[PDB]
């Protein structure tokens, strides 16, 4: 499947970057392709909660 | 009786500017174009 | 050893009277207050453009421009085939309710309403025109001209 | 027959306009073709009570 | 820790004296009058062209 | 009772604020370019 | 957008936010640009624009949080001015702004 | 059918985009082609309700 | 019952300071160069 | 008692001057070579 990472994260929104170049914007409830619904938006700690349970964080080697 | 001369005191501040900006007419401004 | 925890607590509270949960909320009261501020009573007016045909006969009603306070309606002026017709002059009566933005050689009018619900008259005359054309201009209404294409009798210097 | 609508309103006037593009304006008591006669012009909420039982109000596309 | 929230309501109300609904009714208020003072008595006079 | 003189004196400080600044509408403004 | 100069259609609609900077840039119908003649602004104290005299590109930034008003732009080619729309404080921020013109 | 998105909304109006391109401006009292009379234009949370019973919002991936 | 004064007050200054900066839009800068 | 109000006063002049430091930030400076 494809991987998202966190580019940038305020109260609010926060940028993501995929594996395939792909550039998105989410928000509170917003859908992400392969995760299902955005579930809670933490802005400290880096954290984005989704209704499938998996969690999207920053990259490894870019944080 | 002693509140009715003090309403009656606001209503004539109130009419004397209502009087006075309906006074005021002002003069028309032709404008030539060339 | 047990004082130097006590003034620390005391001095953090002096010196921000406000929680940072306390700060968000506030923010919140700010930003409500300025949304019942700027808005308006009742409905605003809808945007339109309208066309209408000016008559110059001793029989006809002078036509009517809808305004609002604040914004811009632009008014042009075309003969019967539709070619635009330059302006000569103008003069407008009660300055203090409308402000008229014009360079000196084109065919559009762009006004402004200064005041809520006062009313006048406005005299254009045109190139080639004897006749004065004669409107009327009230603001205030449940729409608004955007832009407004006048249709006059004549022949202009285009055809 | 022909339907007229309001294009503007004042306390005492009324501006209106037709389907054939004919343009009147009206007083408290005043003569409209096909309609009869003015009884009530009201400057708030767009309404002008007929004789006939007609009511004249803004158009429905211009409001 | 009870004095914090009694402070922070007692400090909104004199920072805005006016709710958000006091706001609206008193904009209503203000254009009313203004609807008065431009009326004119009677009836307006017909605009028309003669000859 | 007295409460009711004091909170009304604060209302008719910021209802005037209020109102001052509905009255103010500026000019519109042409911009030529060339 | 596509912007429509019958006697019937609706002005188009601009989104802006406080603070922010918006760039409108004008197109004819085949796609090519059109330089702007001049504009007139309503209501300069909620907004500011920035525009070199000659190109086709105007950038808007908004003063105020939630007031709204409409503006004039006039095209090199065109008679008919080109009437907008601009409201701030939505859920939407406009970063650019394509405009087709009919003529 | 088609299928209107909210664009813009104040108190009071709301301007919408359709599925066609086409763009109309609502007020509380007035009619939608497809979708009936306007039965509360609610200018918080982007909420247009109809007497139809459909709910007219913000587009998912304009918002 | 005065302690709840004292804290009033205070919030009552840090509250102006915070809402006038909140006020402050600073106008954008075009730069041209060549 | 009165050693803890001693104690407060003086950790509020040395924070003042600590956060007052905290939000000085320095443009940068272009140095240009020819």
């Amino acid at each position: 499947r494809i991987i998202y990472y966190i580019q940038a994260v305020i109260p609010g929104r926060a940028w993501l970057i995929g594996s395939n170049g792909s550039t998105l914007t989410v928000r509170e409830g917003s859908k992400i392709p392969g995760y299902g619904m955005v579930k809670l938006i933490d802005s400290l700690q880096g954290r984005i909660l989704t209704s499938s349970g998996q969690v999207i964080k920053f990259s490894q080697e870019d944080s | 009786q002693q509140e009715i001369q003090q309403r009656t005191s606001d209503m004539l501040t109130a009419a004397t500017q209502l009087v006075q900006d309906w006074k005021q007419v002002e003069t028309q401004v032709y404008t030539e174009g060339t | 050893e047990v004082i130097d925890k006590k003034a620390f607590k005391d001095m953090t509270r002096n010196l921000y009277p406000l929680n940072p949960e306390q700060v968000v909320k506030l923010k919140q009261i700010y930003e409500t207050s300025e949304y019942a501020k700027a808005a308006t009573p009742g409905t605003p007016p809808k945007p339109t453009a309208t066309s209408q045909f000016v008559n110059l006969s001793p029989g006809s009603t002078p036509p009517v421009i809808r305004l609002s306070q604040g914004f811009v309606s632009s008014l042009v002026f075309l003969d019967s085939t539709g070619a635009p017709w330059p302006i000569a002059a103008y003069d407008l009566g009660d300055p203090s309710s409308f402000n008229i933005q014009w360079d000196k050689t084109s065919n559009t009018l762009m006004i402004q309403a200064t005041k809520l619900y006062n009313y006048g008259n406005l005299a254009v005359r045109l190139r080639g025109l004897n006749t004065p054309v004669m409107l009327t201009l009230i603001p205030g209404q449940k729409a608004v001209d955007y832009r407004v294409d006048l249709r006059v009798q004549g022949y202009g210097p285009n055809a």
